RNA sequence: AUUGGCGAGAGACCGAUAGCGAACAAGUACAGUGAUGGAAAGAUGAAAAGAACUUUGAAAAGAGAGUGAAAAAGUACGUGAAAUUGUUGAAAGGGAAGGGCAUUUGAUCAGACAU
RNA sequence: UCGAAUUUGGGUAUAGGGGCGAAAGACUAAUCGAACCAUCUAGUAGCUGGUUCCUGCCGAAGUUUCCCUCAGGAUAGCAGA
RNA sequence: GUGGAGGUCAGUGACGAAGCCUAGACCGUAAGGUCGGGUCGAACGGCCUCUAGUGCAGAUCUUGGUGGUAGUAGCAAAUAUUCAAAUGAGAACUUUGAAGACUGAAGUGGGGAAAGGUUCCACGUCAACAGCAGUUGGACGUGGGUUAGUCGAUCCUAAGAGAUGGGGAAGCUCCGUUUCAAAGGCCUGAUGCAGGCCACCAUCGAAAGGGAAUCCGGUUAAGAUUCCGGAACCUGGAUAUGGAUUCUUCACGGUAACGUAACUGAAUGUGGAGACGUCGGCGCGAGCCCUGGGAGGAGUUAUCUUUUCUUCUUAACAGCUUAUCACCCCGGAAUUGGUUUAUCCGGAGAUGGGGUCUUAUGGCUGGAAGAGGCCAGCAGCUGGCUCCGGUGCGCUUGUGACGGCCCGUGAAAAUCCACAGGAAGGAAUAGUUUUCAUGCCAGGUCGUACUGAUAACCGCAGCAGGUCUCCAAGGUGAACAGCCUCUAGUUGAUAGAAUAAUGUAGAUAAGGGAAGUCGGCAAAAUAGAUCCGUAACUUCGGGAUAAGGAUUGGCU
RNA sequence: ACGAUCAACUUAGAACUGGUACGGACAAGGGGAAUCUGACUGUCUAAUUAAAACAUAGCAUUGCGAUGGUCAGAAAGUGAUGUUGACGCAAU
RNA sequence: UAUCUAGCGAAACCACAGCCAAGGGAACGGGCUUGGCAGAAUCAGCGGGGAAAGAAGACCCUGUUGAGCUUGACUCUAGUU
RNA sequence: AAACUUUCAACAACGGAUCUCUUGGUUCUCGCAUCGAUGAAGAACGCAGCGAAAUGCGAUACGUAAUGUGAAUUGCAGAAUUCCGUGAAUCAUCGAAUCUUUGAACGCACAUUGCGCCCCUUGGUAUUCCAGGGGGCAUGCCUGUUUGAGCGUCAUUU
């Protein structure tokens, strides 16, 4: 789950979250919060761990 | 909540005591100036332009 | 005073008609080559009916002399036109009902629909339901006739105007007495809104000329000018005589 | 009555935001603000509305450019280092 | 309303962040004459006429 | 010429109900669908030194304690009037109270001999 | 009253001497025999109300004449300085 | 006497200026002046002059503040609350349980449109609000939450709005929407183009009209046709294999209606769908309702009850099959026949025999029992069953064929399809297509929480008002009338004690029966259903439920 | 001539029965003889007047053949009726 | 409901206030004069009075104040001929 | 006699007058001439370690660069040879930049965070489809450039 600008889009966040991160992404859910700020589900492929790469980035 | 606003004011400077002191200050001045506003518009708060009084005058 | 009603419906706004179901404008073919130097022919396809009119008109087929395409006219029905009916449009096609002629190339006493006022334009005069004109002469040192109109004036235009051969038909549509006020309503909904009208006797001093008073009388003459300004011309306007007639007043 | 039951009927919006100012006049169906002239190019004021002038006028926003006009005619437009 | 433009969401959004009391530490400054969050808004009291 | 803009210097001007509507988060809060309308609101102290601590209370707070030159300055804070109110003290009072003239009664008080 | 000249949402059109009116001067945002807002405008008023300290001296008129004059003015008179 | 200015008293003053209180004192007739005492903290006064925004009891004066009224009017519509326990300082009001009730499916239920904007949910919490209370809350403080190729917007056009070319207007701007114009984008093979094509006319306009495609189960404190699991479809685009198609170059079969796994097709034209009113009855389908057997659980059992309640479900999507209407072949009909509830059809070919089609809709199967549901056993695991039926003037709804009605005949466009045409291309590994199957990639942006109202909208508010719509059980009964109940939701509206007058609302009254009163105002009377009987008048349709009578249950 | 099986409320009748009750609560027309008035259904004074007022169909009158009648605009190469044509539009 | 109680708790209005008779008087006094009388504090009712409250009377008149409407008032005007 | 009511004083209340201050206003005088298609005024939304607002600013966001001064800012936290120095600062100056979505607002619209077209480039087995990055596409008018139109018209050619 990631805070994205309001600018972005699912194509840009996929490209972003492969660019910054080196896994591939199986799908892009985006809403914008009440508080007025783009959230995003990205959701990986079956062969990357979500729970790993969070505490790689550094939030466990 | 790992970390709370408690934690974030408290490094802010602002301790427990003091948040709620502070906050029932505020809350008073909120009432005083809420009593204020009623005893000033109660005067001419019923000035209705066009009522219709019904048994004219 | 307030602006009365006539002045208001001169604006627009709520008093345009009410245009949304009807199938198009009925007219003729363009004064074309083909049907002013000989006919052309067009097939009755469909006669359907046109809100806010009460002839039904007649949808026509017309092959197009310069195009592949196939210019589909909107005309005005006649009694005797039908589904099938192949109709001969120009001024070599014969005599028959259904047929469109300029009016120099029909003999004497002819009755025509839907005549053209003036050669070129697309139809203007008898095209109510039931009405129609008379051929009564022909005068071919000016290319004139003669003819007679449903008002029963005579009128003199140029022999190349055009005329479809018949009456309008749906006549009779007047005999039948509309007896509820909604026959009315409806008649009207497709009709530019123009009713119910609020006698002007019954209005307020403000609203018309005719109203005010401790009764509903009119109390000037109700015979107006003719150069009454806009606004007084309420009532009889430009009468020359009123009343019941009262005599035979020709036919 | 024309009074509190047909108050409960208001619920459509006849002004929206404006675009060109923040107003909630924009007139919904007639397509033009009814505060600041929008779409018109000319800003709508008028002299019999002082205060109208005054709430708008410049000065009472950012000035994000006009305010170091003075400085740089002080400086007399002057370039480099 | 539920189906509702993304500008009036953005005023919400500004509305919602601006739906706080104030900060205790700015009572704290010196010369400080804030003493209350006078423009504090709730959706029962006063409308935003959006 | 100049009641707009920028930069200055002044007044037999006004001094927080005055002076611009705005000395303050003022064309702000707020009302009206909209054009528009549009306020109230300055002062602890030199310095928070903003009352550590004890005790009663569930708590607000209270009583001590303490800072202070002053809490008769406690974030309701300079001074703190009047209307209006509480307690204490005095007096009067059979359908008004108040007032003038004159004195009895009670309370209170100056001056002068003392020079 | 309740199947139609019915009721109604949304869109849309008609804007103030203008609109709209099955016509009551009705409706036009609690405002209608001319809406609302701002400006002209501190509109004018022979009319109503008020008009803030003390003492001393003097101290009146409701009458003449003329005004679309009769709830008011000018003029003369009375009064002060 | 006051604000302010020039001069002067080398005036007063933190050892206390100004202000304020002072039934304490002195002076002046008075305006006022002076002094003592208390409070107080930083400036102020006498005199000679100058200057004015200079003196208040009024103006239904302005602003601000406060009184008697007065602990008074009152907190009385929407049936109704009670006991115990917990929490807590504190409980009529919070929570839980146990009762008693109500809304009674045109609800006090479950969702939405406009509107609101975080009210949604959690934790802490009572200063203020909740016209009593409060531990509770739509309040306060801090945070969490709204996940879309398929639902909408976006796209189309409706009523209308509005530039450009133009034309008016001093001008802000107005008319105008295809017209007094030199008004462009489409297919290509490669910005001409091989070159061709077309002559339409900017654009905006619906979160209820038209519209490409998604369903089930589960999941959260708060999400959801969006997430997860599974299973589909649409669009765009690459696109390979298989199939299909041919030397008779672009398929066969059927008498035909027409069938298929496909089965060339440019410009240009034609047609269809989009695309439509309302009502009445009839047929069919779905869902609900009623009910039988059976497989489980629960309730009742003084007595009876083969009992009463309750679960037994099958989505989108795909294959096969399925129909009224319609049509085709044979045959040629009066002794006229067929047929609807409703009278329409037949030598323009009926009845009849045999067939074709649309697939609304239903059946079977796959989806899929692995889900969900209902039970039992053991400490989450393991097992089972989830089956077979019946009926209808039943309710809602969909749909078909019809019929009635109109001086009412009851939208447009986007878009998609087909057809006529034969431009162009494809011949034997020469190939051309790929409206057939399978395979590959992608589907952006914005909305998505909650209420939708006797508390979340508007009415100054937590106002008995107003505000559009969907779903809709049982009994009585003609009835989405009234009354009672089931699922669901509430139990909210300050409360306690007594029962005076007068009230508001509901009622009843002996005898008389409008004598009351302006007036039978208010009330009462009759009332449903069946049978009988029904006048004057009439526009012949009505009057008419005229008037006036009788019966009405239960059980066999 | 005709048998078995299945199925639903609808009407009529007859006994018996009761404190003669029975549309048992709910629900639910008072009627008749006339007069004035408006044909009727409908509509309006939101917030004192719902009517005999307005409207209505019916009848009648008037203008107009488009270079026109009625009406709008400050003007227009402007507009409504008019997607119209006397069985029509417009005014009474 | 009223009434009593716990909690909560306004408003209208108010020159000062509240016993009468008569007299005079702005010709109908609560106050003035002459008389009658007159004892704290109060509660529930009540509608005689307070010429009770609500509103600068709308009826009428005046104003050298208007407005709506009408016409053959006076003076003009769009349009039209 | 109490209660109650009234009058006054003391203390205490409600209220914020009086007095005294004043980073404000008002009026006068003097000097200056400087907005914007190189995108103004105005708006919307965002930005701080901890801010709701005012003030400041624009995804480089209470700001960056340059210069001057020369050791702070401050409510807290933090940073601290950062300080005998290219160097603190919510400093001053200001000549370089950034300057979101808008707005005269300019690709077409806008109640859409809608819909395009062109150029270069990157990826998806891609000139066409999709996606990312960068740059553009208004009108009126002028001068000029280029391409044209008109038997309006000249000369020349068959």
């Amino acid at each position: 789950v990631f805070q994205v600008s309001m600018k972005a889009n699912k194509y840009q966040i996929k490209k972003a979250v492969k660019e910054l991160y080196e896994v591939d992404v199986l799908k892009v859910n985006t809403l914008v919060r009440p508080n007025g700020t783009k959230k995003a589900y990205v959701r990986l492929t079956a062969d990357y761990d979500a729970l790993d790469i969070a505490n790689r980035i550094g939030y466990i | 909540r790992t970390i709370t606003a408690a934690d974030r004011r408290m490094v802010s400077g602002v301790t427990e005591k003091q948040y709620k002191k502070g906050m029932k200050k505020m809350q008073q001045l909120e009432k005083n100036a809420i009593n204020t506003q009623i005893r000033r518009e109660i005067k001419r708060v019923n000035f209705q332009t066009h009522y219709r009084d019904e048994l004219l005058q | 005073g307030r602006v009365i009603r006539n002045q208001r419906k001169g604006a627009g706004s709520i008093f345009t008609s009410h245009t949304r179901l009807r199938q198009g404008a009925a007219k003729l073919r363009t004064l074309d080559y083909a049907e002013r130097h000989g006919y052309i022919r067009g097939i009755v396809k469909q006669i359907v009916h046109d809100s806010g009119r009460g002839a039904p008109l007649a949808k026509v087929v017309f092959r197009d002399p310069y195009k592949y395409r196939l210019r589909e006219e909107i005309f005005i029905a006649n009694e005797g036109v039908h589904t099938g009916q192949f109709i001969y449009a120009g001024k070599k096609a014969s005599l028959n009902v259904g047929n469109v002629l300029p009016l120099g190339s029909v003999p004497e006493g002819t009755i025509v629909s839907n005549v053209e006022e003036k050669p070129g334009d697309r139809g203007a005069l008898a095209r109510a339901s039931g009405n129609y004109v008379i051929i009564i002469g022909h005068n071919p040192d000016e290319n004139k006739t003669r003819v007679r109109l449903p008002s029963g004036a005579k009128k003199v235009i140029s022999s190349d105007a055009r005329g479809v051969i018949g009456v309008i038909a749906g006549g009779g549509r007047v005999d039948k007495p509309l007896l509820k006020a909604g026959r009315a309503f409806h008649k009207y909904r497709l009709k530019r809104n123009s009713w119910p009208k609020t006698r002007g006797v019954a209005m307020n001093p403000v609203d018309h000329p005719h109203g005010g008073g401790n009764h509903q009388h009119i109390g000037k003459a109700s015979t107006i000018s003719r150069g009454a300004v806009s606004g007084q011309k309420a009532g009889l306007i430009a009468a020359r005589r009123t009343g019941l007639l009262r005599g035979s007043q020709k036919t | 009555g024309k009074g509190t039951p047909s108050f409960g009927k208001r619920h459509n919006k006849s002004h929206t935001l404006c675009n060109r100012c923040g107003r909630r006049s924009f007139h919904v169906q007639k397509k033009t603000c009814s505060s600041c002239g929008y779409p018109a190019a000319k800003t709508r004021s008028y002299n019999w509305g002082a205060k109208a002038k005054r709430r708008h006028t410049t000065g009472t926003g950012r000035m994000r450019y006009l305010k170091h006009v003075s400085r740089r005619f002080k400086n007399g437009f002057q370039t480099g280092s | 309303a539920a189906q509702k433009s993304f500008r009036i969401k953005q005023k919400m959004a500004k509305a919602k962040k601006q739906n706080r009391p104030l900060p205790q530490w700015i009572r704290l400054r010196t010369n400080n004459t804030i003493r209350y969050n006078a423009k504090r808004r709730n959706w029962r009291r006063t409308k935003m006429n959006i």
